[PDB]
């Protein structure tokens, strides 16, 4: 069982900000990696996929990067519909999936 | 099943189509051959294994 | 379009066992696999398991022994997900998704909130 | 199980040709009108990598 964690578990910043988020993982899995989105009382919507990748529809200003163990998710101008929870799937081995234990975005 | 009847048969025609569309076998799973070409080849021996 | 509809809420007590729907509508059934995505509140998401159409096998996590049993009708494009033994732990939104084209879950169902009480 | 193989077609492929037809292959009499079964079987299969 491969464990996810990610960095900051909480963060907060204002409108048309930079934001960073770090998601580390324990073992390699190589390049696969899914950056999601939940917004409260919603389904979360995929947002990156093979951890560069950028999923159809989704905004251009989210962008993520990282291979190998830490992997990254930037945000290049915050929007207010951009505040949520980001989870980070690891789907190198199904045998157990592990999401990510939870960014929430909060308006500074 | 642990004493499962084994039969050999040789020196026949074995219609296998005929054999596939008989009864409702809710198995036909072939290995290493596609059922519809058993009729396109010859074996040297059929064991059934009942 | 693909739309993944799921049943309604449901009620249990504990000690007793569910079994959620996820209905597969638009698309190829056969190919893409649909993983189900648990959420406890005020907790982060937790894979529960998944059912693999091409390949007619069902998949369960190393977390969840024997807990989750999964099963479809592929006449029906309907995956169903069976949890035994709910807790009082196992009150959860229980989401189905769908792992089309590139292992990730693009289509995620409604969502239904299975709760487990006295 | 992202890859997948085809294991039923109706005639070898030509050189360098895709075909990426998922269409149910009838191995029987009985038509399948898109729907596998007796005689039907779904032409691709995966492997399933570990």
């Amino acid at each position: 069982a491969i464990r996810m964690t990610q960095s900051p578990s909480t963060l907060s910043a204002s409108v048309g900000d930079r934001v960073t988020i770090t998601c580390r993982a324990s073992q390699t899995i190589n390049s696969w990696l899914a950056w999601y989105q939940q917004k409260p009382g919603k389904a979360p919507k995929l947002l990156i996929y093979d951890a560069s990748n950028l999923e159809s529809g989704v905004p251009s200003r989210f962008s993520g990067s990282g291979s190998g163990t830490e992997f990254t998710l930037t945000i290049s101008s915050l929007q207010p519909d951009d505040f949520a929870t980001y989870y980070c799937q690891q789907y190198e081995s199904y045998s157990p999936i592990t999401f990510g234990q939870g960014t929430r975005l909060e308006i500074k | 099943v642990y004493a499962w009847n084994r039969k050999r048969i040789s020196n026949c025609v074995a219609d296998y189509s005929v054999l596939y569309n008989s009864a409702s076998f809710s198995t036909f799973k072939c290995y290493g051959v596609s059922p519809t070409k058993l009729n396109d080849l010859c074996f040297t021996n059929v064991y059934a294994d009942s | 379009q693909v739309q993944l509809v799921e049943s309604g809420a449901e009620v249990k007590k504990p000690g007793s066992s569910v079994k959620v729907s996820c209905k597969a509508s638009g698309g190829n059934f056969n190919m893409y696999t649909i993983s189900w995505v648990r959420q406890a509140p005020g907790r982060g998401l937790e894979w529960m398991g998944r059912f693999i159409p091409i390949a007619n096998k069902a998949n369960y996590a190393q977390n969840f022994p024997g807990r989750v049993t999964i099963t479809a009708d592929k006449s029906t494009s309907t995956v169903y997900m069976e949890l035994r033994s709910l807790t009082s732990d196992d009150t959860a939104v229980y989401y189905c998704a769908r792992s089309g084209s590139y292992d990730a879950f693009d289509v995620w169902g409604q969502g239904t909130m299975v709760t487990v009480s006295s | 199980y992202n890859y997948l193989y085809r294991l039923f077609r109706k005639s070898n492929l030509k050189p360098f040709e895709r075909d990426i037809s998922t269409e149910i292959y009838q191995a029987g009499s009985t038509p399948c009108n898109g729907v596998k079964g007796f005689n039907c079987y779904f032409p691709l299969q995966s492997y399933g990598f570990q």
